[PDB]
Protein backbone atom coordinates (compact mmCIF):
# COMPACT_ATOMS: atom_id res chain seq x y z
CA UNK A 1 0.00 0.00 0.00
CA UNK A 2 2.96 2.50 0.62
CA UNK A 3 4.83 1.52 -1.87
CA UNK A 4 5.04 5.04 -3.87
CA UNK A 5 5.88 7.04 -0.46
CA UNK A 6 9.72 7.57 0.44
CA UNK A 7 11.22 5.22 3.38
CA UNK A 8 12.02 8.72 5.27
CA UNK A 9 8.15 9.84 4.53
CA UNK A 10 7.17 6.90 6.13
CA UNK A 11 9.40 6.94 9.09
CA UNK A 12 8.50 10.90 9.83
CA UNK A 13 4.64 10.29 9.19
CA UNK A 14 4.91 7.16 11.66
CA UNK A 15 6.12 9.37 14.45
CA UNK A 16 3.58 11.65 13.84
CA UNK A 17 1.04 8.79 13.83
CA UNK A 18 2.22 8.37 17.29
CA UNK A 19 1.91 11.64 18.58
CA UNK A 20 -2.20 11.59 17.36
CA UNK A 21 -2.42 8.16 18.71
CA UNK A 22 -3.27 6.86 15.91
CA UNK A 23 -1.22 3.58 16.34
CA UNK A 24 -3.29 1.66 13.11
CA UNK A 25 -1.66 4.31 10.91
CA UNK A 26 1.51 3.99 12.42
CA UNK A 27 1.50 0.58 11.85
CA UNK A 28 0.48 0.74 8.84
CA UNK A 29 3.24 3.40 7.80
CA UNK A 30 6.27 1.14 9.57
CA UNK A 31 4.88 -2.16 7.44
CA UNK A 32 5.76 0.36 4.58
CA UNK A 33 9.36 1.24 5.71
CA UNK A 34 10.13 -2.39 6.48
CA UNK A 35 9.07 -3.26 2.69
CA UNK A 36 11.28 -1.06 1.58
CA UNK A 37 14.16 -3.56 2.24
CA UNK A 38 16.26 -1.97 4.02
CA UNK A 39 17.08 -3.08 7.75
CA UNK A 40 15.83 -0.86 10.75
CA UNK A 41 17.76 0.99 12.96
CA UNK A 42 17.61 0.96 17.05
CA UNK A 43 14.99 3.87 16.53
CA UNK A 44 12.65 2.62 13.78
CA UNK A 45 12.85 -1.06 15.31
CA UNK A 46 11.09 0.94 18.25
CA UNK A 47 8.50 2.28 16.40
CA UNK A 48 6.92 -0.92 14.41
CA UNK A 49 7.06 -2.43 17.97
CA UNK A 50 5.53 0.31 19.70
CA UNK A 51 2.79 0.64 16.69
CA UNK A 52 1.89 -3.24 16.54
CA UNK A 53 1.57 -3.60 20.33
CA UNK A 54 -1.24 -0.70 20.72
CA UNK A 55 -3.20 -2.02 17.44
CA UNK A 56 -2.90 -5.97 19.10
CA UNK A 57 -3.51 -4.09 22.30
CA UNK A 58 -6.83 -2.88 21.59
CA UNK A 59 -7.62 -6.17 20.00
CA UNK A 60 -6.84 -8.08 22.72
CA UNK A 61 -8.75 -6.16 25.23
CA UNK A 62 -11.84 -5.89 22.89
CA UNK A 63 -11.33 -9.94 22.28
CA UNK A 64 -11.26 -10.52 26.10
CA UNK A 65 -14.33 -8.19 26.81
CA UNK A 66 -16.36 -10.20 23.86
CA UNK A 67 -14.98 -13.50 25.12
CA UNK A 68 -15.96 -13.16 28.46
CA UNK A 69 -19.40 -12.07 27.86
CA UNK A 70 -19.57 -15.14 25.86
CA UNK A 71 -18.54 -17.01 28.61
CA UNK A 72 -21.11 -15.72 30.89
CA UNK A 73 -24.11 -16.58 28.59
CA UNK A 74 -22.82 -20.15 27.94
CA UNK A 75 -28.05 -15.75 20.01
CA UNK A 76 -25.45 -16.38 17.79
CA UNK A 77 -24.16 -12.71 17.65
CA UNK A 78 -21.88 -12.89 20.88
CA UNK A 79 -20.11 -15.61 19.54
CA UNK A 80 -19.89 -13.93 15.94
CA UNK A 81 -18.60 -10.72 17.19
CA UNK A 82 -15.81 -12.45 18.77
CA UNK A 83 -15.01 -14.47 15.98
CA UNK A 84 -14.79 -11.35 13.89
CA UNK A 85 -12.29 -9.68 16.37
CA UNK A 86 -10.58 -12.53 17.20
CA UNK A 87 -10.24 -13.07 13.06
CA UNK A 88 -8.87 -9.61 12.69
CA UNK A 89 -6.29 -10.01 15.60
CA UNK A 90 -5.29 -13.13 13.71
CA UNK A 91 -4.66 -10.86 10.73
CA UNK A 92 -2.42 -8.46 12.69
CA UNK A 93 -0.68 -11.30 14.30
CA UNK A 94 -0.09 -13.11 11.16
CA UNK A 95 1.17 -9.35 9.16
CA UNK A 96 3.82 -9.08 12.17
CA UNK A 97 4.92 -12.63 12.24
CA UNK A 98 5.07 -12.42 8.39
CA UNK A 99 7.21 -8.81 8.47
CA UNK A 100 9.96 -10.92 10.77
CA UNK A 101 10.03 -13.41 8.67
CA UNK A 102 10.40 -11.79 5.46
CA UNK A 103 13.36 -10.31 5.96
CA UNK A 104 14.03 -9.02 9.10
CA UNK A 105 15.34 -11.71 11.39
CA UNK A 106 17.44 -13.42 8.18
CA UNK A 107 19.09 -9.85 7.85
CA UNK A 108 19.76 -9.12 11.85
CA UNK A 109 23.04 -9.87 12.75
CA UNK A 110 23.46 -7.76 15.74
CA UNK A 111 22.15 -9.24 19.29
CA UNK A 112 20.27 -5.71 19.76
CA UNK A 113 18.58 -6.34 16.63
CA UNK A 114 17.92 -10.62 16.52
CA UNK A 115 17.27 -10.64 20.25
CA UNK A 116 14.58 -7.42 19.61
CA UNK A 117 12.89 -9.59 16.49
CA UNK A 118 13.30 -12.64 18.69
CA UNK A 119 11.02 -11.37 20.92
CA UNK A 120 8.87 -9.72 18.84
CA UNK A 121 8.00 -13.17 17.29
CA UNK A 122 7.60 -14.83 20.75
CA UNK A 123 5.29 -11.90 21.79
CA UNK A 124 3.22 -12.39 18.72
CA UNK A 125 2.52 -16.38 18.32
CA UNK A 126 1.80 -15.47 22.16
CA UNK A 127 -1.33 -13.15 21.35
CA UNK A 128 -2.12 -15.86 19.03
CA UNK A 129 -1.84 -18.69 21.64
CA UNK A 130 -3.98 -16.74 23.95
CA UNK A 131 -7.05 -17.22 21.19
CA UNK A 132 -6.01 -20.96 20.16
CA UNK A 133 -8.36 -23.41 20.71
CA UNK A 134 -7.74 -26.22 17.80
CA UNK A 135 -5.51 -28.41 16.77
CA UNK A 136 -2.33 -26.15 16.37
CA UNK A 137 -2.74 -24.41 19.57
CA UNK A 138 0.30 -27.06 21.07
CA UNK A 139 2.37 -25.78 17.87
CA UNK A 140 1.51 -22.05 18.61
CA UNK A 141 3.05 -22.20 21.97
CA UNK A 142 5.68 -24.06 21.06
CA UNK A 143 7.03 -21.44 18.23
CA UNK A 144 6.70 -19.00 20.68
CA UNK A 145 8.62 -20.62 23.20
CA UNK A 146 11.52 -21.30 20.27
CA UNK A 147 11.33 -17.90 19.55
CA UNK A 148 11.46 -16.41 23.34
CA UNK A 149 14.34 -19.52 23.91
CA UNK A 150 16.64 -18.36 20.74
CA UNK A 151 16.49 -15.03 21.86
CA UNK A 152 17.08 -15.51 25.82
CA UNK A 153 20.16 -17.51 24.48
CA UNK A 154 21.76 -14.88 22.28
CA UNK A 155 20.93 -12.05 25.09
CA UNK A 156 22.39 -13.87 27.97
CA UNK A 157 25.72 -14.26 25.83
CA UNK A 158 25.62 -11.41 24.05
CA UNK A 159 24.13 -8.59 26.80
CA UNK A 160 24.53 -7.75 30.36
CA UNK A 161 21.80 -8.53 32.74
CA UNK A 162 20.70 -4.70 32.57
CA UNK A 163 20.25 -4.82 28.96
CA UNK A 164 16.31 -3.14 28.58
CA UNK A 165 15.55 -5.75 25.62
CA UNK A 166 17.07 -8.23 27.45
CA UNK A 167 15.16 -7.59 30.88
CA UNK A 168 11.65 -6.96 28.75
CA UNK A 169 12.42 -10.40 27.06
CA UNK A 170 13.10 -12.15 30.35
CA UNK A 171 9.66 -10.09 31.54
CA UNK A 172 7.71 -11.29 28.42
CA UNK A 173 9.33 -14.69 28.46
CA UNK A 174 7.99 -15.17 32.13
CA UNK A 175 4.63 -14.02 31.56
CA UNK A 176 4.62 -16.64 28.71
CA UNK A 177 5.64 -19.33 31.24
CA UNK A 178 2.64 -18.01 33.36
CA UNK A 179 0.08 -17.46 31.63
CA UNK A 180 0.12 -19.64 28.46
CA UNK A 181 2.52 -22.69 29.38
CA UNK A 182 0.94 -23.32 32.46
CA UNK A 183 4.30 -22.95 34.19
CA UNK A 184 3.83 -20.64 36.93
CA UNK A 185 7.15 -21.95 38.58
CA UNK A 186 8.90 -21.37 35.75
CA UNK A 187 7.48 -17.74 35.72
CA UNK A 188 8.92 -16.98 39.15
CA UNK A 189 12.52 -18.32 38.34
CA UNK A 190 13.59 -16.79 35.46
CA UNK A 191 11.60 -13.39 36.95
CA UNK A 192 13.90 -13.48 40.05
CA UNK A 193 16.98 -14.88 38.71
CA UNK A 194 16.39 -11.72 36.27
CA UNK A 195 15.99 -9.31 38.55
CA UNK A 196 18.68 -10.34 40.86
CA UNK A 197 21.52 -10.70 38.34
CA UNK A 198 20.41 -7.26 37.09
CA UNK A 199 20.06 -5.97 40.86
CA UNK A 200 24.00 -6.81 40.71
CA UNK A 201 24.88 -4.63 37.66
CA UNK A 202 23.23 -1.60 38.16
CA UNK A 203 26.72 -0.08 39.46
CA UNK A 204 28.08 -0.11 36.34
CA UNK A 205 25.10 2.23 34.90
CA UNK A 206 24.94 5.86 34.18
CA UNK A 207 21.99 7.50 35.87
CA UNK A 208 20.10 7.63 32.60
CA UNK A 209 20.63 3.85 31.68
CA UNK A 210 19.99 3.44 35.46
CA UNK A 211 16.46 4.72 34.78
CA UNK A 212 16.14 2.81 32.33
CA UNK A 213 16.71 -0.74 33.93
CA UNK A 214 14.99 -0.22 36.83
CA UNK A 215 11.72 0.64 35.42
CA UNK A 216 11.76 -2.46 33.80
CA UNK A 217 13.37 -4.15 37.13
CA UNK A 218 9.73 -2.66 38.68
CA UNK A 219 7.51 -4.45 36.03
CA UNK A 220 9.55 -7.68 36.89
CA UNK A 221 8.75 -7.24 40.46
CA UNK A 222 5.26 -6.06 40.06
CA UNK A 223 4.48 -9.62 38.90
CA UNK A 224 6.70 -11.60 41.86
CA UNK A 225 4.72 -9.69 44.04
CA UNK A 226 1.42 -10.87 42.34
CA UNK A 227 2.57 -14.35 41.89
CA UNK A 228 3.81 -14.96 45.14
CA UNK B 1 -3.48 -9.72 34.46
CA UNK B 2 0.58 -9.62 34.46
CA UNK B 3 2.54 -6.76 33.23
CA UNK B 4 4.20 -7.55 29.54
CA UNK B 5 6.78 -4.68 28.51
CA UNK B 6 4.92 -1.91 27.96
CA UNK C 1 -21.95 -3.69 4.00
CA UNK C 2 -24.48 -4.88 6.92
CA UNK C 3 -27.82 -5.73 4.56
CA UNK C 4 -27.37 -9.37 5.24
CA UNK C 5 -27.68 -8.95 9.03
CA UNK C 6 -30.79 -8.91 10.42
CA UNK C 7 -31.04 -5.23 12.48
CA UNK C 8 -31.90 -7.33 16.10
CA UNK C 9 -28.70 -8.73 15.54
CA UNK C 10 -26.59 -5.28 14.12
CA UNK C 11 -28.11 -3.74 17.55
CA UNK C 12 -27.55 -6.19 19.53
CA UNK C 13 -23.68 -5.95 18.18
CA UNK C 14 -23.60 -2.74 18.38
CA UNK C 15 -24.06 -2.80 21.96
CA UNK C 16 -21.13 -5.32 22.67
CA UNK C 17 -18.97 -3.17 20.24
CA UNK C 18 -19.69 -0.15 22.78
CA UNK C 19 -18.78 -2.55 25.90
CA UNK C 20 -15.54 -3.30 23.68
CA UNK C 21 -14.80 0.12 23.21
CA UNK C 22 -14.94 -0.56 19.36
CA UNK C 23 -16.38 2.59 17.97
CA UNK C 24 -15.64 2.26 14.25
CA UNK C 25 -17.44 -1.45 14.68
CA UNK C 26 -20.04 0.16 16.52
CA UNK C 27 -20.86 2.94 14.07
CA UNK C 28 -20.67 0.32 10.91
CA UNK C 29 -23.58 -1.87 13.40
CA UNK C 30 -25.75 1.47 13.84
CA UNK C 31 -25.29 2.84 10.24
CA UNK C 32 -26.27 -1.12 9.06
CA UNK C 33 -29.38 -0.72 11.32
CA UNK C 34 -30.05 2.57 10.04
CA UNK C 35 -29.97 1.59 6.35
CA UNK C 36 -32.45 -1.39 7.12
CA UNK C 37 -34.86 1.51 6.49
CA UNK C 38 -37.26 1.44 9.63
CA UNK C 39 -37.20 4.61 12.16
CA UNK C 40 -35.17 4.08 15.64
CA UNK C 41 -36.03 3.96 19.12
CA UNK C 42 -34.59 6.17 21.78
CA UNK C 43 -31.98 3.94 22.51
CA UNK C 44 -31.19 3.29 19.48
CA UNK C 45 -30.80 6.82 18.60
CA UNK C 46 -27.96 7.30 21.63
CA UNK C 47 -26.63 4.85 20.15
CA UNK C 48 -26.13 5.58 16.69
CA UNK C 49 -25.16 8.99 18.52
CA UNK C 50 -22.34 7.59 20.72
CA UNK C 51 -20.95 5.37 18.04
CA UNK C 52 -20.19 8.30 15.99
CA UNK C 53 -19.27 11.13 18.24
CA UNK C 54 -16.29 8.49 19.42
CA UNK C 55 -15.24 7.88 15.99
CA UNK C 56 -14.99 11.24 14.91
CA UNK C 57 -14.14 12.70 18.70
CA UNK C 58 -10.54 10.68 17.85
CA UNK C 59 -10.41 12.21 14.37
CA UNK C 60 -10.61 15.50 15.50
CA UNK C 61 -8.33 15.13 18.25
CA UNK C 62 -5.98 13.79 16.18
CA UNK C 63 -6.46 16.64 13.60
CA UNK C 64 -6.03 18.81 16.19
CA UNK C 65 -2.61 17.48 17.08
CA UNK C 66 -1.41 17.89 13.23
CA UNK C 67 -2.79 21.25 12.53
CA UNK C 68 -0.48 22.52 16.13
CA UNK C 69 2.82 20.89 14.53
CA UNK C 70 2.03 21.99 10.92
CA UNK C 71 1.27 25.64 12.04
CA UNK C 72 4.63 25.58 14.12
CA UNK C 73 6.00 24.33 11.06
CA UNK C 74 4.95 27.12 8.52
CA UNK C 75 8.70 18.94 4.07
CA UNK C 76 5.01 18.17 2.90
CA UNK C 77 4.59 15.30 5.20
CA UNK C 78 2.71 16.80 8.18
CA UNK C 79 0.88 18.87 5.80
CA UNK C 80 -0.08 15.67 3.80
CA UNK C 81 -1.10 13.45 7.09
CA UNK C 82 -3.11 16.07 8.32
CA UNK C 83 -4.76 16.42 4.81
CA UNK C 84 -5.45 12.97 5.20
CA UNK C 85 -6.86 12.37 8.37
CA UNK C 86 -9.07 15.62 7.22
CA UNK C 87 -9.98 13.73 4.54
CA UNK C 88 -10.88 10.71 6.97
CA UNK C 89 -13.01 13.02 9.32
CA UNK C 90 -15.16 14.56 6.38
CA UNK C 91 -15.90 11.04 4.75
CA UNK C 92 -17.74 9.90 8.13
CA UNK C 93 -19.07 13.36 9.07
CA UNK C 94 -20.56 13.27 5.04
CA UNK C 95 -21.86 9.39 5.90
CA UNK C 96 -23.75 10.56 9.50
CA UNK C 97 -25.27 13.51 7.44
CA UNK C 98 -26.11 11.32 4.69
CA UNK C 99 -27.79 8.83 6.93
CA UNK C 100 -30.09 11.55 8.39
CA UNK C 101 -31.00 12.84 5.45
CA UNK C 102 -31.28 9.10 3.89
CA UNK C 103 -34.29 9.48 5.51
CA UNK C 104 -33.82 9.91 9.13
CA UNK C 105 -34.52 13.77 9.48
CA UNK C 106 -38.13 13.28 7.12
CA UNK C 107 -39.35 10.11 8.88
CA UNK C 108 -39.27 11.98 12.44
CA UNK C 109 -42.28 13.16 13.50
CA UNK C 110 -42.15 13.30 17.16
CA UNK C 111 -40.19 16.42 18.80
CA UNK C 112 -37.61 14.30 20.84
CA UNK C 113 -36.67 12.02 17.71
CA UNK C 114 -36.78 15.18 15.38
CA UNK C 115 -34.64 17.54 17.99
CA UNK C 116 -32.16 14.78 18.48
CA UNK C 117 -31.38 14.61 14.97
CA UNK C 118 -31.46 17.71 14.01
CA UNK C 119 -29.00 18.37 16.85
CA UNK C 120 -26.98 15.95 15.00
CA UNK C 121 -27.51 17.88 12.00
CA UNK C 122 -25.92 20.25 13.72
CA UNK C 123 -22.77 18.64 15.28
CA UNK C 124 -21.90 17.46 11.97
CA UNK C 125 -21.53 20.36 9.97
CA UNK C 126 -19.85 22.06 13.01
CA UNK C 127 -17.24 19.40 12.75
CA UNK C 128 -16.71 20.08 9.27
CA UNK C 129 -16.65 23.72 10.11
CA UNK C 130 -13.87 23.35 12.35
CA UNK C 131 -11.44 21.85 9.22
CA UNK C 132 -13.01 23.90 6.76
CA UNK C 133 -10.54 26.36 4.93
CA UNK C 134 -12.31 27.43 1.11
CA UNK C 135 -15.26 28.64 -0.50
CA UNK C 136 -17.48 26.30 1.42
CA UNK C 137 -16.46 27.51 4.42
CA UNK C 138 -19.26 30.03 5.32
CA UNK C 139 -21.92 28.07 3.84
CA UNK C 140 -21.01 25.13 6.12
CA UNK C 141 -20.88 27.52 9.14
CA UNK C 142 -24.63 28.02 8.21
CA UNK C 143 -25.95 24.82 7.44
CA UNK C 144 -24.88 24.38 10.82
CA UNK C 145 -26.83 27.44 12.19
CA UNK C 146 -29.85 26.15 10.62
CA UNK C 147 -29.93 22.80 11.93
CA UNK C 148 -29.56 24.48 15.43
CA UNK C 149 -31.80 26.85 14.80
CA UNK C 150 -34.94 24.56 13.35
CA UNK C 151 -33.80 22.17 16.40
CA UNK C 152 -33.93 25.11 19.21
CA UNK C 153 -37.05 26.13 17.62
CA UNK C 154 -38.88 23.28 18.26
CA UNK C 155 -37.51 22.34 21.45
CA UNK C 156 -38.49 25.23 22.84
CA UNK C 157 -42.24 24.69 21.54
CA UNK C 158 -41.97 21.11 22.60
CA UNK C 159 -40.31 20.28 25.28
CA UNK C 160 -39.39 21.82 29.06
CA UNK C 161 -36.49 23.66 29.97
CA UNK C 162 -34.53 20.68 32.16
CA UNK C 163 -35.72 18.04 28.84
CA UNK C 164 -31.63 16.40 28.06
CA UNK C 165 -31.78 16.78 24.93
CA UNK C 166 -32.87 20.17 25.11
CA UNK C 167 -30.36 20.91 26.93
CA UNK C 168 -27.60 19.12 25.25
CA UNK C 169 -28.80 21.07 22.06
CA UNK C 170 -28.60 24.35 23.69
CA UNK C 171 -25.28 23.48 25.29
CA UNK C 172 -23.72 22.80 21.55
CA UNK C 173 -25.64 25.60 19.85
CA UNK C 174 -23.59 27.75 22.01
CA UNK C 175 -19.98 26.21 21.73
CA UNK C 176 -21.09 26.80 17.63
CA UNK C 177 -21.58 30.32 18.81
CA UNK C 178 -18.51 30.57 20.41
CA UNK C 179 -16.41 28.39 18.91
CA UNK C 180 -17.22 28.28 14.93
CA UNK C 181 -19.12 31.37 14.41
CA UNK C 182 -17.17 34.25 16.45
CA UNK C 183 -19.74 34.98 18.57
CA UNK C 184 -19.31 34.61 22.49
CA UNK C 185 -21.52 37.16 23.64
CA UNK C 186 -24.65 34.72 21.91
CA UNK C 187 -22.77 32.01 23.30
CA UNK C 188 -22.33 33.28 26.81
CA UNK C 189 -26.09 34.48 26.45
CA UNK C 190 -27.79 31.24 25.31
CA UNK C 191 -25.68 28.89 28.01
CA UNK C 192 -27.08 31.24 30.86
CA UNK C 193 -30.80 31.75 29.61
CA UNK C 194 -30.84 28.00 29.18
CA UNK C 195 -28.98 27.32 32.75
CA UNK C 196 -31.66 29.65 34.37
CA UNK C 197 -34.75 28.64 32.76
CA UNK C 198 -33.69 24.71 33.63
CA UNK C 199 -32.95 25.76 37.36
CA UNK C 200 -36.85 27.02 37.45
CA UNK C 201 -37.83 23.68 36.09
CA UNK C 202 -36.01 21.08 38.28
CA UNK C 203 -38.59 21.87 41.09
CA UNK C 204 -40.71 19.69 38.89
CA UNK C 205 -38.25 16.06 38.41
CA UNK C 206 -37.86 13.22 39.88
CA UNK C 207 -34.78 12.42 41.73
CA UNK C 208 -33.59 10.25 38.43
CA UNK C 209 -34.64 13.21 36.03
CA UNK C 210 -33.21 15.62 38.48
CA UNK C 211 -29.71 13.97 38.17
CA UNK C 212 -29.84 13.81 34.16
CA UNK C 213 -31.01 17.23 34.12
CA UNK C 214 -28.32 18.96 36.71
CA UNK C 215 -25.37 16.84 34.75
CA UNK C 216 -25.78 18.31 31.49
CA UNK C 217 -26.08 22.35 33.43
CA UNK C 218 -22.82 21.74 35.17
CA UNK C 219 -21.81 21.34 31.73
CA UNK C 220 -23.08 24.94 30.95
CA UNK C 221 -21.87 25.91 34.22
CA UNK C 222 -18.48 24.88 33.43
CA UNK C 223 -18.55 26.66 29.62
CA UNK C 224 -19.54 29.88 31.62
CA UNK C 225 -16.78 29.77 34.12
CA UNK C 226 -14.22 29.30 30.97
CA UNK C 227 -15.98 32.17 28.91
CA UNK C 228 -16.46 35.05 31.77
CA UNK D 1 -11.64 23.65 24.62
CA UNK D 2 -15.23 24.27 25.35
CA UNK D 3 -17.61 21.17 26.94
CA UNK D 4 -20.02 20.07 24.51
CA UNK D 5 -22.24 17.45 25.61
CA UNK D 6 -20.28 14.39 26.54
C1 LIG E 1 10.54 -5.17 24.62
C2 LIG E 1 11.30 -3.90 24.96
C3 LIG E 1 12.12 -3.85 26.09
C4 LIG E 1 12.81 -2.68 26.39
C5 LIG E 1 12.68 -1.56 25.57
N1 LIG E 1 13.41 -0.33 25.90
C6 LIG E 1 13.30 0.32 27.03
C7 LIG E 1 14.13 1.40 26.99
N2 LIG E 1 14.75 1.38 25.82
C8 LIG E 1 14.32 0.30 25.15
C9 LIG E 1 14.78 -0.08 23.74
C10 LIG E 1 14.84 -1.39 23.31
C11 LIG E 1 15.25 -1.71 22.02
C12 LIG E 1 15.63 -0.71 21.16
C13 LIG E 1 15.58 0.60 21.61
C14 LIG E 1 15.16 0.93 22.88
C15 LIG E 1 11.87 -1.62 24.45
C16 LIG E 1 11.18 -2.79 24.14
C1 LIG F 1 -27.00 15.43 22.77
C2 LIG F 1 -27.57 14.65 23.95
C3 LIG F 1 -28.10 15.31 25.05
C4 LIG F 1 -28.62 14.59 26.11
C5 LIG F 1 -28.60 13.20 26.09
N1 LIG F 1 -29.15 12.44 27.22
C6 LIG F 1 -28.73 12.55 28.46
C7 LIG F 1 -29.47 11.70 29.24
N2 LIG F 1 -30.34 11.10 28.45
C8 LIG F 1 -30.15 11.55 27.20
C9 LIG F 1 -30.95 11.09 25.99
C10 LIG F 1 -31.20 11.91 24.90
C11 LIG F 1 -31.91 11.46 23.80
C12 LIG F 1 -32.41 10.18 23.78
C13 LIG F 1 -32.16 9.37 24.88
C14 LIG F 1 -31.44 9.80 25.97
C15 LIG F 1 -28.07 12.54 24.98
C16 LIG F 1 -27.56 13.26 23.91
CL1 LIG G 1 -19.94 -9.83 13.52
CL1 LIG H 1 -0.29 10.59 4.42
Amino acid sequence: AMGSMERASLIQKAKLAEQAERYEDMAAFMKGAVEKGEELSCEERNLLSVAYKNVVGGQRAAWRVLSSIEQKSNGPEVREYREKVETELQGVCDTVLGLLDSHLIKEAGDAESRVFYLKMKGDYYRYLAEVATGDDKKRIIDSARSAYQEAMDISKKEMPPTNPIRLGLALNFSVFHYEIANSPEEAISLAKTTFDEAMADLHTLSEDSYKDSTLIMQLLRDNLTLWT
Amino acid sequence: RPSSWR
